[PDB]
RNA sequence: UUGGCACCUCGAUGUCGGCUCAUCGCAUCCUGGGGCUGUAGUCGGUCCCAAGGGUUGGGCUGUUCGCCCAUUAAAGCGGUACGCGAGCUGGGUUCAGAACGUCGUGAGACAGUUCGGUCCCUAUCCGUCGCGGGCGCAGGAAAUUUGAGAGGAGCUGUCCUUAGUACGAGAGGACCGGGAUGGACGCACCGCUGGUGUACCAGUUGUUCUGCCAAGGGCAUCGCUGGGUAGCUAUGUGCGGACGGGAUAAGUGCUGAAAGCAUCUAAGCAUGAAGCCCCCCUCAAGAUGAGAUUUCCCAUUCCGCAAGGAAGUAAGAUCCCUGAAAGAUGAUCAGGUUGAUAGGUCUGAGGUGGAAGUGUGGCGACACAUGGAGCUGACAGAUACUAAUCGAUCGAGGACUUAACC
């Protein structure tokens, strides 16, 4: 295991602020149309942070024009410029799966800062 | 993971509201079709006006699916409803508006007009 | 299904060449002198691996 | 050609400088040693034996020790043969090390799959099931057995039995990275065989 | 993995708890082979809990051990006996508190019996 | 196929459609190669060679048939008891109930219609799929191999260029050659996305126990609900059917007489297909024709005139014991005290999500701090603390005859 550990950790990334599930944050992703590199800003709620090591991923969810959209990344990808953190939130689960329904319908289903 | 008999709701000001999948174009089997593909489908509910009438046979592309595509860089993307856009027998759409965002695997294909008409692409 | 024909004595005896027992693995409890079986407690001497086990 | 022997470790990912996730198997090795050079007259062909992963002495008998003595090394555990290769880059006792595979290479991998024990037809051959409703009493069964006329069963009807656990070759895999320090190999894709098992790597033949 | 002993989950757990307390009391019990082979890996964990010796570990153990009387003339309960006596005895041995000895087979069903005991 | 005959079966050879599994023929549906054309090109028509692979989802009917919808390169025709009911179904078909139409004075009848209506069998032998034991192979063992022979695989679309070129008034629109990217099918695997995950973590209802509070246990489908490690998995990921060689079929030929000419042939020499034989993958010396190479052990003791037989051993292996990368049981593989094989302990990984106790705030349900805490099955490393003790059995002494060299 230790072999996998270090030969991977060579490629690790050491600038991401710590963050638990259930807190909004902005993400700066480098999309490229073949010519330039726009920087799409995509922010939402962290639904799930899964797995360990270089394989650790996470999930962000947001709504835009009625429909909700999910989006995941491997936390150590170089495709990401930076990760701000907007607001912490108090939750009890570690997988905010229940949010997939209580979004509209006037259901003010939000978090509360710690 | 759209397949035969799946129901979809269109995302344009064509006149239809929801549609039913009849056949998935492509090879011979083609059990299913993911995002960024074209199917043949029949209208089930339409607005009283609209350029499309209830109970026809038309072609449509797939713009959003609940199960979502997987990009090459390891990132994923998903939605929470299956949508589609009616095709005027060629990549040109038939309506004029587009509602809700669309995926990004359309620009990799030849659907320039749609991805231009979208409010935002993800 | 049903036996279509009876079975001769030859076949009946040939089938049973593998239906037998095996002489156990015996040893000598070097405390009493009887035949325990390996890796087990000599119930005669009540002793195993030198010492005794009440 | 050229090839070595190794051990399977596990799987993980790396990031190509393009920024593309890539599944990667990790096959380590140690310096393999040639043991015997099969000439063309004593033997009707041409090959070399490769040793690997020496064992402690209490597990080696006199014949094997004598056999290895010609190469002056410790008794190895696995001894395989490698046929198609030039026979002047090698002399008994020479070491073969991982650095003979540059990155971006294309190689072949050969192992033995992992066992699955006795298995039914549905899983062993991927047949279909009967309907599990509508008064049916048929599902997970190997189907019919053939026509009536032959009065027998043709050699080739597939039935349940022990599944998996045999040799397998996967072709046209690409070496990603090579580390001469830990003696590692990083391969795109995934190779057969359970962890901690023997694995053969040879240069691609379809070329 | 772990054996099943041909019993439902709940029955398995109950039998294990009972065997554990019985061993703590008698310090040498006798049963079938596989049963003891499975039992040791639980007895040792309980002994570790006892060696830790604080309120938290005590409540943890009580949530697993039954309520029998170990030494009645002293009215000592099995749990208290465990903590005080056992923790005081195996004070420094690092794991491996039990041992297993194999007897011949039984008569009524030929099962192989064995003796388990504290070191 | 509709029929003719009545040779076998009436001390029982059970129908039609569908499901699962297929296999064979070729008078070819697609893909491959050609001749002719009333073939400009792109489409075609017809005939010759070719059976390697491929050959669909629905609506209506018990339906085979049939019609229709939508695709595809194509939606082939037939045999195998109109394949396959000790493999499944029972819808129609032909028992007993009832009703309508028609016939009969009447019981009833109709190859007219309609509703309802018991499908039994523990595999003896051959056969097919897997796994072991014995013996053989002129001494006894451990490994690595050649490959007679057998099996597997064999499909194909779209787009961009060559080029709007050749061809064609125009309309339209190429062969040949390159390059990307799919469909279906197959093999492997769990790093990713997901599923399961009944000795993991948390929340919560009822009741009953641990004397009481606090804290916990039992039962209620695992009580219910939210997550989830390892393993096993597909809808997930990776890869495959490439490039070629030799001999051919239909065809096209060169040279050339029989027959001063002509002629693909009689003598000679070529070219020529998704077929054939190789190249790719797997099994394989019980291939009794029992192969080859490397290494180890040696040629004891008793009997036996003799023939030969018997007993202790060598190299090596097994009994027994700890197990899992293996597994129905055998078998295989890792180990047996100069050892990390398993369990426990310590340290980690991941999982869950803020323990108890105490204190503070609140009248109270509760909140906050101590504190990413506490707990943790299978995963990693170190550690001989416990268990693999002491022992037993099996196992060679190498036949003759020739020819080489001696
Ligand atoms: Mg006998
Ligand atoms: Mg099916
Ligand atoms: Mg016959
Ligand atoms: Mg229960
Ligand atoms: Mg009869
Ligand atoms: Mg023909
Ligand atoms: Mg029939
Ligand atoms: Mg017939
Ligand atoms: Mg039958
Ligand atoms: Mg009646
Ligand atoms: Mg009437
Ligand atoms: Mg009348
Ligand atoms: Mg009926
Ligand atoms: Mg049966
Ligand atoms: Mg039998
Ligand atoms: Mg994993
Ligand atoms: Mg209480
Ligand atoms: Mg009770
Ligand atoms: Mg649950
Ligand atoms: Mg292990
Ligand atoms: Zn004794």
């Amino acid at each position: 295991q230790k072999l996998i550990e270090d030969i991977t950790k060579e490629q690790l990334r050491t600038d991401l602020p710590a963050f638990r599930p259930g807190d909004t944050l902005r993400v700066h992703v480098k999309v490229v149309e073949g010519n330039r590199e726009r920087i799409q800003i995509f922010e939402g709620v962290v639904i799930k942070r899964r797995g360990g090591g270089i394989s650790e991923t996470f999930t962000v969810r947001k709504i835009s024009y009625g429909v909700g959209v999910e989006r995941t990344f491997p936390v150590h990808t170089p495709k990401i410029a930076k990760i701000e953190v907007v607001r912490y939130g108090k939750v009890r689960r570690a997988k905010l799966y229940y949010l997939r329904e209580l979004r509209g319908k006037a259901a003010r289903i939000k978090e509360i800062r710690r | 993971m759209i397949q035969q008999e799946t129901r979809l709701k269109v995302a344009d000001n064509s006149g239809a509201r929801e549609v039913l999948t009849i056949k998935v174009l492509g090879g011979s089997g083609r059990k299913t079709a993911n995002i960024g593909d074209v199917i043949v489908c029949t209208v089930k509910q339409a607005t009283p006006g609209g350029v499309v009438k209830k109970g026809e046979v038309v072609k449509a592309v797939i713009v959003r699916t609940k199960s979502g595509a997987r990009r090459s860089d390891g990132s994923y993307i998903s939605f929470d409803e299956n949508a589609c856009v009616i095709i005027r027998d060629d990549k040109s759409p038939r309506g004029t508006r587009i509602f809700g965002p669309v995926a990004r695997e359309l620009r990799e294909n030849n659907f320039m007009k749609i991805v231009s008409l979208a409010p935002e692409v993800i | 299904a049903v036996p279509f024909r009876r079975t001769s004595k030859m076949k009946k005896r040939l089938r049973r060449t593998h239906f037998k027992l095996n002489v156990p693995g015996m040893t000598e409890c070097p405390s009493c002198g009887e035949m325990k079986l390996s890796h087990r407690v000599c119930k005669a001497c009540g002793s195993y691996n030198g010492k005794d086990i009440n | 050609t050229k090839g070595i022997l190794g051990r399977k470790i596990g799987m993980t990912q790396v990031f190509a400088e393009n920024g593309d996730l890539i599944p990667v198997t990790v096959i380590e090795a140690a310096p393999n040693v040639v043991l015997q050079k099969k000439t063309a007259e004593n033997d009707g062909y041409e090959a070399i034996q490769l040793g690997f992963d020496d064992k402690r002495e209490k597990l080696s008998n006199k014949p094997e020790k004598g056999h290895v003595a010609k190469a002056e090394t410790a008794p190895k555990r696995f001894v395989k043969e490698l046929r198609g290769v030039e026979m002047d880059a090698y002399e008994v006792g020479q070491e073969v090390k991982v650095e003979i595979f540059s990155a971006g290479e294309i190689v072949d991998v050969t192992g033995v799959s992992k066992g699955k024990g006795f298995q039914g037809a549905i899983k062993r051959h991927g047949q279909s099931r009967g309907p599990m409703s509508h008064g049916s009493r048929y599902h997970r069964r190997p189907g019919s057995m053939g026509p009536v006329d032959p009065n027998r069963v043709f050699k080739g009807k597939l039935l349940p039995g022990r599944m998996g656990g045999e040799q397998i070759t996967v072709q046209n895999l690409e070496i990603v990275k090579v580390d001469a320090e830990r003696n590692l190999l990083l391969i795109k894709g995934n190779v057969p065989g359970a962890k901690k098992s023997l694995i053969t790597v040879k240069s691609a033949v379809k070329s | 993995s772990y054996r099943k002993l041909g019993r439902t989950s709940a029955q398995r757990k109950a039998m294990l708890r009972d065997l554990t307390t019985d061993l703590i009391i008698n310090e040498r019990i006798e049963t079938t082979e596989t049963r003891a082979k499975e039992l040791r890996s639980v007895v040792e964990k309980m002994i570790t809990l006892g060696k830790r010796g604080d309120l938290h570990a005590r409540r943890q153990a009580a949530a697993y051990i039954r309520n029998e009387v170990a030494n009645e003339e002293n009215n000592q309960d099995a749990l208290q006996k465990l903590f005080s006596d056992i923790a005081t005895r195996y004070e420094e041995r690092q794991g491996g508190y039990t041992r297993i000895m194999k007897l011949g087979p039984r008569r009524g069903d030929g099962a192989p019996m064995a003796i388990i005991e504290l070191v």
